[PDB]
């Protein structure tokens, strides 16, 4: 029955060094409904991360941004990591500031 | 303005 | 154009975490504009478009009372899922409801319906005739029965036609001016390292409202199907969407290659290629 989640982790504008921006972690294709989403920078949670609210699909499958206030840099590293019952394990995905 | 079903599954 | 209203209905069971969560979501066209969710205290039926506080407080009272009655509802639906699927009452559930109409320019109905489903597999439809149903498997067979018994598909036949379509009417009313927005896409074509004698030309489209999309890359003349590479369109955050679509070409050829971008917005596609 369960649907897998997937991730899209990307910024809101073009990524400037050193220029405040949004980073966003799309969760989709998912159910059940609950979920827990973090973003991690260089390895360790980000405490104040916002979660739209959820919605559905025609699918069924729910969806959720959840987005946190960034200022991207040459090395620093930013992932998504999601948490649902269709995975045996929490999926994690990386920034790319090319995708 | 939605509809109310008013019969149970 | 066409024009649609539909309600997204989710209840989840929660057993030893509290009530049932009961949540309604009403979309015109495919824009959400009201919002129930029963986790709030004093739960309100909720305006989610900003002209829709043009209703006022009898509508929202009315619509608030409606879906506490839907809530409860609910809570008992979920129960005899567990009886028709002998399922344990410890465990989470979902029922899914997709509710609505469909009409065109003349704003007559061209198709209504209304979709159930639980733990998200599809569970019984009203079928496209608006008379007869669709069961998908045996308990939902047990619904079926029930519904014909009690004349429902009669009932959502004459909502589809009447109700819906009438207060369709009223919403586009007020919200019509602020639905037709439209964001054209702002393009550019980004490059990229690939091994070997190769790279890779992305094209982006960002600032985008409606999502609705089309990205494609042509060699000289000639569309590359075959294989370019692309995201799911995606929220920026902001109330506009995001896409883009790549492909791998030989070094030294990127000027035989053009993006082109097709939007409701634009006055006619673009045309980009790498600077």
């Amino acid at each position: 029955i369960q649907k897998t989640p997937q991730i899209q982790v990307y910024s809101r504008h073009p990524p400037e060094n050193g220029k405040p921006n949004i980073l966003n972690c799309y969760v989709t294709q998912f159910h059940p409904p609950h979920i827990e989403i973090q973003m991690l920078k260089n390895g360790k949670k980000i405490p104040k991360v916002e979660m739209s609210d959820m919605s559905f699909s025609k699918d069924w499958s729910f969806y959720i941004l959840a987005h946190t206030e960034f200022t991207p840099t040459e090395t620093d590293t930013y992932a998504c990591r999601v948490k649902h019952d269709s995975m045996a394990e929490p999926k994690t995905v990386y920034w790319d500031r090319d995708m | 303005s939605s509809y109310r079903r008013p019969v149970g599954i | 154009g066409p024009h649609s209203l539909r309600y997204f209905v989710t209840a989840v069971s929660r057993p030893g975490l509290g009530e049932p969560r009961y949540m309604e979501v009403g979309y015109v066209d495919d824009t959400e504009f009201v919002r129930f969710d029963s986790d709030a205290e004093n739960p309100r039926y909720e305006p989610r478009a900003r002209w829709m506080e043009q209703e006022g407080p009898e509508y929202w009272e009315r619509e608030t009372q409606k879906a506490k009655g839907n809530e409860q509802s609910f809570r008992v639906d979920l129960r005899t899922l567990l009886g028709y699927y002998n399922q344990s009452k410890g465990g989470s559930h979902t029922i899914q409801v997709i509710s609505g109409c469909e009409v065109g320019s003349d704003g007559r109905l061209l198709r209504g319906y209304q979709q159930y489903a639980y733990d998200g597999c599809d569970y019984i439809a009203l079928n496209e005739d608006l008379k007869t149903w669709t069961a998908a498997d045996m308990a939902a067979l047990i619904t079926k029965h029930k519904w014909e018994q009690a004349g429902e598909a009669e009932r959502l036949r004459a909502y589809l036609e009447g109700t819906c379509v009438e207060w369709l009417r009223r919403y586009l009313k007020n919200g019509n001016a602020t639905l037709l927005r439209t964001d054209s896409p702002k393009a550019h074509v980004t490059h990229h390292s690939r091994p070997e004698d190769k790279v890779t030309l992305r094209c982006w489209a960002l600032g985008f409202y409606p999502a609705d999309i089309t990205l494609t890359w042509q060699l000289n003349g000639e569309e590359l199907i075959q294989d370019m590479e692309l995201v799911e369109t995606r929220p920026a955050g902001d109330g506009t969407f995001q896409k883009w679509a790549s492909v791998v070409v030989p070094l030294g050829k990127e000027q035989y290659y053009t993006c082109h971008v097709y939007h409701q917005g634009l006055p006619e596609p673009l045309t980009l290629r790498w600077e």
